[PDB]
């Protein structure tokens, strides 16, 4: 069906476009590799209008018609929720070795062969890097986290950040930690959430290791803080899921008034119901009530008497979220509150940020948790959105760091060693997997060329350099000084990546570059 | 180092071309022939 | 007002044919990358502009949704057979392209659809009688019921911890599957379960269901063991006097109503105990521990009951004795009891096994290895996972023939010698079969990176002398014996697709002259 104005490519044909659209999705992101990377100015399908060099969003905003480029796309979206930080360099990676590909079919050499050897390759430079591994956790757990701090504040440092940027790492590193076990060394995404307000500045960013519920406590003559009474059973939170109102007869369910004299009878009834409920809560020592639904003015007056702040208009989901928090349970209504279902939280207070109206309050633990919230504030939303991408940059960085010890440095020294070494095995190897593995080798050297382009270095004296120091001289981590160093040897600058997430770079490139090599033909259907 | 060593490896790669024409114009595989000198040059001395 | 052909014309003569023909060249050539397991992936966009990338011919026959009213006849016998056989789905749409550019220089020559035809006819059977002279099915001729699925079975146990000793565990691989039911053959009838300690020789394979003791309360050795022709009942809970699971809590504040409860509940287990002595019972197992006093009045009335058996323990039990479990004892009834022939407790490895044997209504089969270290009885446990799939694809069908191209070129042999003894257009028609009989192994060459010129010439040279079992090996770039590698096809979905083929072609060809209305 659709034939008029279906696309169709011949093989010969084919094996051009691709590598073709391939150059063309590189050409997007290839100024945005490195620290030194370029903004640039995107408008998406959308209307949304933004200016950044991040890589993962530029591909995520561009849209295109091209199926071979969508591949790209949607490999570039699918890394974004898993490290995100190789979006630019793994689709870099990627083109160089879709160009190698071409370079050997336009040689007489199949596509499989050709997917055969670039695998073999990506699994010996693989290897090699392994094997020059530096384990800094089994070395020193003090040079450990000043690694770990050093990289986040690296990874900081290129965006509007840099303000509170050691805040910033030593949130990011603290909610990594809270939300793992340390021997299992795994950590979730969705234990630690994003929020913010638009207003102030970064300097007030807040790591909460609970829920905020964005409250006011309802009245504002309500306690803003309730202590944990000098190392008492901490403070007990009452969570209630209906409206705090007078019970009322099942016929109607409604109250009615004819005049002065039943308006005041009820009123006082009505107060009376209100105080019983109050000392049912009482009795079962909850400090703070929460309710899904609101609360009354006479309910209001007298909790105020009581000095029982009360939370209003809280989710099901947020309720949720407070007794895991807590470790307490949730309890259907008033009269059903029991010490055994309150939650028990370090303290909660309001937190004022500004002139803000929102007045959020803040619910603290002691013990771990698995909700933590990053409460991120900024005069902009542009500059809290990107306060909260460095935040998920340095939490990716932090959580690849813990996973595994084994670390390499940045600026291409890896790649730089990972080529040397297929060049290496593509002399010794014989056959016409030779050729697969000098090209591997070449794609690799792809990513410090670039790199000292971006730099405004030259890349043809910067990449032979590199080269030259790392093979004649000895075997060490010199890479491109994208950044104001002194000198090269990023070992003695401290420039270091998680080894996990060079690995994975890698893989990805590789898996992609076969994906694109393997598909021959494409279909697209006419428009109606 | 520098230029001089790209300059170099594009020279010895277009070396290639003389033997890749022999095997073409002689009906043999081009890729393969260009593998097979290079694996028995490792052995032998301009001999084969 | 209303046109049936939308005012639009069609010519006559050999020119509609022709066409016919590039149509399903075009499809040919469309569905060509996805021959074969190493066949590259086609992107289709849809209307609704959904992307999808895959190779299975179905897919791609479903996603091309061809326009042209000739090659739509080969797409719908594709689907057919996919939906019918699920085996050669492309190959049948190649074998079909191939055969209609064979057609092309006989229709340019002058030769009617009908003359094509009947030699596609005459070459079918004799490419189906060449099938089933080739076909193997063996029962006693060299081999034995169980050795033509052990000696594929010793194939995946190539170098692996039971290489060695690779001739006692082919046969556990194929009674895994062989002694059950062959209509419905699957991986949850094949558990296996690991006993540390002894031999790797030593395994026992057992065709009911074995699991570990897990009673240490009182009545100890007092209860029977073994049993001839024992009654199992399967239970979930509610056996024990105090109930780990589905209970509740009880307050007691008088210690005359804490005796009336103890007696209470004593009752109510010498009743539902009493209800397994009724209904004649010998081996009750449940999920859930078992205390002393139901262990006691088992073993009192000579029965065997072991507790704490796991959901798929229960299951297994539940496949082996061809019976039902009960959720709870007091609903025990003989109608839920199944039977096994023989019952008996092991003591491999100084633990004690409890395991149902011999029991002719079976369904599944356990496997209890045996060996010096828990990591030399998982890999014993992937070989034997790995030889028991292989020998269940073998034995869903038996009947087979040579693969990587071997029945192709014994067929394409056979054609091209039948008719070196055959005269007139005949002998053109079954060579241009045969030559398009070996596209396969040639797209399948081309896919998999090998050099198709030598390839086939290789093969050519070694099918035609000797044995006919020669075809290509895709492990490497060579020519060997498929049957030895156990390198097969089922024969069955080899004459269906040949079938199939010739039907679409013959479809196809079939009209020299048509008026296509146009919608």
């Amino acid at each position: 069906k659709d034939q008029g104005n279906k696309k169709r490519q011949h093989g010969l044909e084919a094996k051009k476009s691709h590598i073709l659209a391939a150059r063309s999705v590189a050409s997007i992101i290839k100024t945005s590799l490195g620290p030194r990377g370029l903004d640039k100015i995107l408008i998406s399908p959308d209307g949304e209008i933004t200016i950044t060099n991040d890589g993962a969003t530029i591909l995520s905003q561009m849209e295109l018609d091209n199926e071979i480029a969508k591949l790209l796309v949607q490999l570039s979206k699918s890394q974004d929720d898993e490290i995100g930080d190789g979006t630019t360099g793994v689709v870099v990676l990627a083109s160089a070795l879709l160009d190698q590909a071409l370079e050997l079919i336009q040689k007489g050499i199949h596509p499989i062969k050709i997917a055969n050897g670039f695998d073999e390759a990506a699994k010996l430079a693989i290897s090699k890097l392994e094997e020059t591994c530096d384990d800094i956790s089994a070395s020193n757990d003090e040079l450990f986290r000043d690694f770990l701090l050093r990289a986040a504040k690296t990874s900081l440092g290129s965006k509007i950040v840099s303000k509170d940027h050691d805040r910033f790492a030593e949130m990011a590193v603290e909610a990594v930690i809270n939300v793992m076990d340390k021997d299992r060394k795994d950590v979730d995404f969705d234990l630690i959430k994003m929020q913010g307000r638009v207003g102030g500045s970064i300097s007030d960013s807040k790591l909460i290791n609970g829920v905020i519920l964005d409250k006011d406590f309802s009245h504002p003559q309500m306690p803003k803080c309730v202590l944990p009474k000098e190392g008492s059973d901490g403070v007990k939170l009452a969570i209630l899921t209906c409206p705090f109102e007078p019970p009322k007869p099942k016929t109607k369910h409604k109250l009615d008034i004819s005049s002065v004299e039943e308006y005041q009878k009820l009123q006082t009834y009505e107060q009376d119901k209100f105080k019983e409920m109050i000392d049912d809560v009482k009795k079962a020592g909850a400090d703070v009530v929460i309710c899904q639904w609101g609360f009354d003015d006479e309910a209001n007056h007298l909790l105020l008497q009581n000095d029982l702040p009360a939370v209003r208009w809280v989710g099901g989901q947020e309720l949720e979220h407070i007794a895991i928090s807590t470790n307490g349970r949730i309890v259907p209504r008033f009269q059903d509150l029991s010490k055994d279902k309150l939650g028990t939280c370090s303290r909660i207070y309001e937190q004022e940020f500004g002139t803000t109206k929102d007045r959020m309050l803040i619910i603290e633990q002691s013990k771990e948790t698995k909700t933590v919230t990053c409460f991120v504030r900024g005069s902009n939303k542009m500059i809290v959105d990107e306060a909260e991408r460095a935040l998920h940059d340095s939490l990716c960085v932090v959580r690849n760091l813990v996973k595994d010890s084994r670390v390499v440095y940045g600026g291409g020294a890896a790649e730089v060693t990972m080529s040397l070494a297929v060049s290496e095995e593509a002399d010794k190897q014989r056959g016409i997997d030779q050729y697969a593995f000098r090209g591997f080798a070449q794609a690799l050297d792809t990513i410090p060329m670039t790199l000292a382009e971006n730099s405004g270095l030259d890349p043809i004296g910067t990449l032979s350099t590199l080269k030259s120091k790392q093979l004649k001289e000895k075997i060490s981590n010199i890479g491109v000084d994208c950044l104001g160093y002194g000198s090269n040897d990023m070992k003695e600058l401290f420039v270091v990546d998680p080894f996990i997430g060079k690995k994975q770079q890698i893989l990805l490139a590789t898996q992609l570059c076969r994906m694109i090599l393997k598909i021959d033909n494409v279909i697209i259907s006419g428009k109606d | 180092e520098g230029v001089q060593a790209f300059i170099w490896q594009e020279f010895a790669s277009a070396l290639e071309v003389i033997p890749t024409t022999l095997a073409e114009n002689a009906g043999l595989n081009s890729i393969k022939v260009v593998t097979e000198l290079r694996s028995k040059h490792e052995n032998g001395e301009l001999n084969d | 007002i209303v046109v049936l052909k939308e005012g639009t014309d069609a010519s006559q003569g050999k020119g509609q044919i022709i066409s016919n023909i590039n149509a399903c060249v075009a499809v040919q050539e469309a569905l060509k990358p996805t021959l074969g397991p190493l066949g590259s992936d086609i992107l289709i966009v849809t209307s609704n502009q959904k992307t999808t990338i895959s190779n299975d011919g179905a897919t791609i026959l479903k996603l091309l949704d061809v326009v042209h009213p000739a090659a739509k006849t080969l797409v719908d016998i594709s689907r057919a057979q996919d939906a019918e056989v699920g085996d050669g789905t492309t190959s049948v749409t190649i074998l079909a392209g191939e055969l209609m550019k064979e057609a092309k220089p006989f229709l340019e020559e002058g030769i009617s659809s009908h003359l094509i035809m009947k030699g596609y006819r005459k070459a079918v059977s004799l490419a189906v009688e060449k099938i089933n002279e080739l076909a193997v099915d063996i029962t006693s001729e060299k081999s034995s019921g169980r050795e033509l699925l052990e000696r594929c079975a010793r194939t995946a146990m190539s170098s692996k911890l039971i290489h060695n000793n690779a001739d006692f565990f082919v046969k556990m691989c194929v009674d895994a599957v062989l002694s059950l039911d062959r209509n419905d053959l699957d991986d949850k009838l094949i558990g296996i379960k690991k006993i540390p300690g002894g031999a790797m020789e030593e395994s026992l394979f057992i065709n009911g269901v074995a699991f570990k003791k897990t009673f240490s309360y009182a009545g100890f050795e007092q209860q029977p063991k073994k049993f001839n022709n024992p009654k199992i009942l399967s239970l979930n809970v509610e056996l024990e006097l105090k109930a780990e699971k589905d209970n509740a809590e009880v307050r007691v504040e008088h210690v005359e109503d804490y005796q009336a409860i103890v007696d209470a509940e004593w009752q109510l287990i010498f009743e539902k105990l009493r209800q397994v002595e009724e209904t004649g019972a010998n081996i009750v197992l449940s999920k859930l521990p078992i205390g002393d006093l139901a262990t006691q009045f088992f073993a009192d009335r000579n029965i065997f009951c072991a507790g704490r058996v796991s959901a798929d323990d229960m299951n297994r039990v539940i496949q082996a004795v061809g019976g039902s479990i009960q959720s709870t004892t007091s609903d025990i009834k003989p109608e839920h009891l199944g039977t096994c022939a023989l019952f008996e407790e092991m003591q491999i490895g100084s633990e004690r096994y409890n395991l149902f044997q011999g029991c002719p209504q079976a369904k599944t089969c356990t496997l209890l290895l045996r060996g010096g270290a828990e990591q030399v009885i998982a890999e014993v446990e992937r070989s034997l996972h790995d030889a028991i799939m292989i020998v269940k694809r073998a034995l869903q069908n038996k009947l087979i023939v040579a693969g990587g191209g071997a029945t192709e070129m014994e067929v394409s042999k056979c054609l091209r010698d039948y008719s070196k003894t055959i005269a007139g257009k005949q002998q053109m028609i079954i060579n241009a079969f045969a030559k398009a009989l070996e596209v396969i192994p040639r797209q399948l060459c081309e896919n998999a990176g090998f050099d198709a010129i030598e390839i086939l010439n290789k093969l050519r040279l070694a099918h035609s002398k000797g044995e006919k079992w020669y075809g290509v090996v895709f492990e490497t770039e060579n020519i060997g014996d498929n049957f030895a590698k156990f390198v097969w096809e089922p024969a069955l979905v080899k004459i269906n697709a040949l079938n199939s083929a010739t039907e679409a072609t013959n479809l196809i060809l079939s009209v020299d002259e048509t008026i296509t209305n146009k919608g």
